[PDB]
């Protein structure tokens, strides 16, 4: 035994690690949580009301109630996230006093600040945040976001926007890998990201945290494609409790993250998993 | 040469790829069943150990793999791996190691920690040993040799071709207990 | 034995500016009845506000908001014995010299009651009771206390539940305070110009490094987290008026208020009075 | 030397400032823990209905009493009066032997500075700014009147405790601080 | 003896360090070097034609001839800088081997690259650039800068612009000074300069390399503006050289900056100086 | 307590009065001659001596900085201060110092290099030495103490109450070398 250090970076962008190649998903009841463990989801998100009913009710959304989020936090073993509104400083020290397992400075709640985001460096847990292309990815990362997910539309039941962005990202990395120190601090420039991190971009050939695909997602098709796409994972919130039957749409997404580059169980997970949600358009 | 083969369906594949590599050795991601007869040996990475058993199950590998170990296949499983191969659990799994475990021992991700660990097996530098939301090996068996330790419990075990670890040695840069496994193919 | 008895200074400016320092770390509350009143004083607000409607109802109802009938005012000034606060159409003279006579506390000159005076405020001086305004940012505020004012409010969206004005503005003052603690004479002057704020009031805010009077933030503040913010802002208390009767449980609420401004660098004691404090008004975005 | 100034709600600042003034070094205290880390504590200005709320919500009260009586200096002003108090023509800490009237001179307007003579701190009168302060219609025995007001008791002493029901930190009049840590 | 090391960052920023307090004068010829010398230039740069000459003529202007620059580094012993075209590595590479002692990788040449500058991390000999602000001075030392030069407008004889520039960016880098993290990020991305710079500004309370003013110094008076105004030193072209008597001119100079706070030395050498150029406006 | 000052007509200033700071001592810029008997102790700083020699002269402060010295003011002087403080150069100079120098003796810019010297006097772990266009000692005087150099070369050396270097100890973090200064005075 000897001294020992929490709540690192080598620990937080480690965590994230893990969750690749697999479907984080939104859950408002205990029950939720259970069927979503079950499915072999890698980790559950806590929401009063999951994104599709966030936008047909309206309103301000915050914070999930701590009643709610604990409720969930028993009735599963693997990790719980919660989400905070942009810039809430004060909700997520919350929540880290709560004990959650990563902290969701979402784009779905109603933002608390207008201009910044919280300053993530200052907790010991981790944050993942949201990028539309490489510019916000990595500009959140240098607020200390241990994870990025590239969204889409929350609650549409549409992967248009989510497609958008992760070849947007997938794009520019590519370009930035063969870009040239002096073209680097340009493009900084132009897509206003910080030059060493966009650096470090070039040499590991990808973001340098996580990258998961969010916003849309409402088949095992969608999933798999996301994949196709680059992604480490997806967040699937209102297109798992939206559609008929939860537990079978769950079960498939899980097994199209993980089989995407297999048709024979694409098909397979696909001969049957209910009725997807309607979606909006 | 040899080919290592790193279980798949889920968890940081990309970091133990990267170290097996860096070794030199050729590697296979191992998604179906039939691959797991295509390999040395076999890593089981960290990630879901619930969401690893289900996926296994799910597509007929579990047996399988069992029975591959069971004749002897060299297996290295870091935290998740471990939860995955134990026989005792204080939820499914394989149960091929004689040992029981306690998972979330430590708490919550904000209780993760990194530490310094002495695996004298593997040199006089200690090891850079990162827990997160670690399980913990509250009992070991009769073949079940310890390897290291840290604050009275055994971090890093070794029965028959198995080793098995509560870390993540992938997150660091220390190829020193990935060596060790090789040595044991 | 008499002692001491030489004369005496009513209204003068230390003591205006002073009363108000008093208030530093509280929660002021929008009290509708007498009821509403007692369960605030209860709680530990340091101040109430008499409303005949709270800001979420103004918004809903509509038509010209006005100053509370004396009645409600009395009503609520007899109910508790903290300060009680009443507040008055923006311009509106007569109002105020009305609850000057009354006896309120504190006058608040607030936006959110129609306003009576299109250009021009009240001349604050000429008052022996203080006045609070609302500003959205130093040069406005520095203006607001130029003709008066004991106390700013760094002021949001009243009665939507959403703190983000609040917020924007908060950390807009305090920006500018920030830099103007920095700039040279020279560019106190350009500055003066720039914000429309007069030279005087920024000379003193650059020795002093924040406001001459106390600031308070407002408008939006519907759960203990969002009042622990404020505090992490840089505010010196919040006014709270839909938020907490706006809820399920006022009372449980309330006092959840009053401890967040309190312990708002207490991440155990923000989330012990956040384990249970009721349904949040909805909120208007 | 170590002086508290009570911080849950009120004019924690302006009290922090002045003994800063004197060089001595403060620490305001919100939680339990912090009452035995400190030689003198301060209660200010504020609400006493707020300070009496936060204090027995975080159980402070009961030990901030056994810590007085156990000879803990303290100075209170106007707030910090009505909260030691034993009698109130509302609960209180119940520590000093004297019985209060609130807002004695009426609302906000009424509230008043006059200089007052206070013989233990010199023969300059001192500024005594009364802000919908209360008025002391009872002291005990061995309650001790360092000053008066037109036939009302606006600085008393008994033992460790020094209470007055102005506002000197209000201003830039040190002397009845000063008399406080002469106290320690 | 042991190990040694050539053209490390230290080396780089440190010579440059040297120069604070310093002027810095622009010479034509052989002569005009020595004068620069024996009046306490801290250092000379070799030109083909000075600034207001470059403005007059027209056509493109390039780096010096390798005569003109062999010529004035034989006739000195301190230190000689050269300019060169915006982008051009060539005309570097070539500065470089010729053992300059600092290349001015400046805009009052025709630029040769129109969007990027040169990758001066590659070269062992320092390099000074301009910059309008901290948002430029910034990006330029990011691409390997050891110097900064505030810019004005050259060969005016006005420095109204210096003025200007070297006002923003102390204003700038106090602004910073008293920025958080999350609104550093954000500020970074407000004026185009990399984060991780910008923190350190944060840290130091100035740049992180000597700043000099430069551009329309053309009398004593202007030189300690400069320096009033925050500069560690000036670089002086035609106001020197384009006045009546430049070697009385040039002493005045380099004792306006080391005097600039004190009225009766600055009045002393202010009494006789003859006639300052006449300057565009 | 005791206060330093650092010559300031140009130079490195701010690099030398920060390590003073560091060092706890108060410091005084000298700009004017009457300042000079205003210290303890005088750092002659980096930048370049012929515009120290030049400023010392027309402000008249050269000769009484002589006087001053040899009167045994301490001090301490980093590569251009050597070479102004110099008695021979191979150029005006206050000429005190008993040694022969040769300016630029590596090179231009491009030759300037960092290399580990060892300087006993101030500890066992060796001193970071920057060379900047520095100047070599050719030849070192009767009484001039040589506590240390590199590769033939005296770089470090002391005469009385003076004390000189050829590189820039204050461009590195080792205050040792001017501890070893104030211990002089």
């Amino acid at each position: 035994h000897m001294e020992i250090k929490k709540g690192t970076w080598i620990i937080k962008k480690g965590f994230a690690e893990m969750f690749k190649g697999g479907v984080i998903m939104d859950v408002t009841s205990a029950e939720q949580a259970k069927i979503a463990e079950e499915a072999g989801a890698v980790a559950v998100m806590a929401l009063e009301r999951v994104p599709a009913d966030i936008r047909k009710e309206g309103g301000v959304a915050r914070m999930a109630s701590i009643a709610k989020i604990r409720e969930i936090m028993e009735a599963v073993s693997i990790p719980v996230m919660a989400k905070v509104r942009i810039g809430h400083i004060a909700e997520a020290k919350i929540l880290e006093e709560l004990g959650v397992d990563f902290i969701d400075e979402s784009e779905v709640l109603t933002p608390a600040d207008d201009r910044f985001h919280i300053n993530k460096h200052e907790f010991k847990v981790p944050f993942v945040c949201g990028a539309r292309d490489l510019g916000e990815a990595l500009r959140r990362i240098a607020e200390g976001a241990a994870m990025i997910r590239t969204k889409g539309e929350a609650g549409t039941g549409n992967v248009v926007e989510a497609v958008k962005h992760m070849r947007r990202v997938m794009e520019q990395i590519k370009q930035v890998t063969k870009m040239e120190d002096e073209e680097l601090v340009a493009y900084g420039k132009e897509i206003g990201a910080p030059v060493e991190l966009l650096r470090e971009v070039k040499r590991l050939g990808r973001l340098p945290v996580v990258n998961f695909a969010a916003g849309g997602v409402a088949t095992p098709a969608d999933a798999a494609l996301m994949m196709m796409l680059g992604a480490d994972g997806v967040f699937v919130g209102s297109g798992i409790f939206k559609s008929k039957d939860p537990r079978k749409m769950a079960k498939a997404m899980v097994l199209a993250v993980t089989y995407w580059d297999n048709p024979r169980i694409l098909l397979k997970i696909s001969e049957d998993i209910g009725e997807p949600m309607r979606g909006l358009d | 040469h040899m080919k290592i083969g790193v279980l798949g369906v889920q968890g940081d594949v990309r970091e133990h790829v990267e170290a097996l590599h860096k070794l030199g050795v050729e590697t296979l991601i191992v998604k179906l069943p039939e691959q797991l007869d295509m390999v040395d040996g076999l890593i089981l990475p960290g990630g879901e150990s619930t969401t690893m058993i289900r996926i296994l199950k799910e597509m007929d590998m579990d047996e399988k793999l069992v029975e591959r170990i069971n004749n002897g296949l060299p297996v290295f499983a870091t935290c998740a791996g471990v939860i995955l191969l134990a026989k005792r659990i204080k939820q499914e799994k394989l149960g091929v190691l004689d040992i029981t475990v306690e998972r979330n021992a430590y708490g919550r991700q904000v209780e993760s920690f990194e530490t310094f660990v002495e695996i004298p097996a593997v040199g006089k530098d200690p090891f850079r040993a990162i827990f997160i939301r670690a399980p913990r090996i509250v009992e070991t068996g009769k073949n079940v040799e310890i390897l290291a330790t840290y604050d009275y419990d055994p971090v890093l075990v070794k029965e028959g071709n198995i080793l098995a670890c509560t870390f993540h040695p992938e997150l660091t840069d220390d190829l020193r207990l990935h060596r060790y496994f090789l040595e044991m193919v």
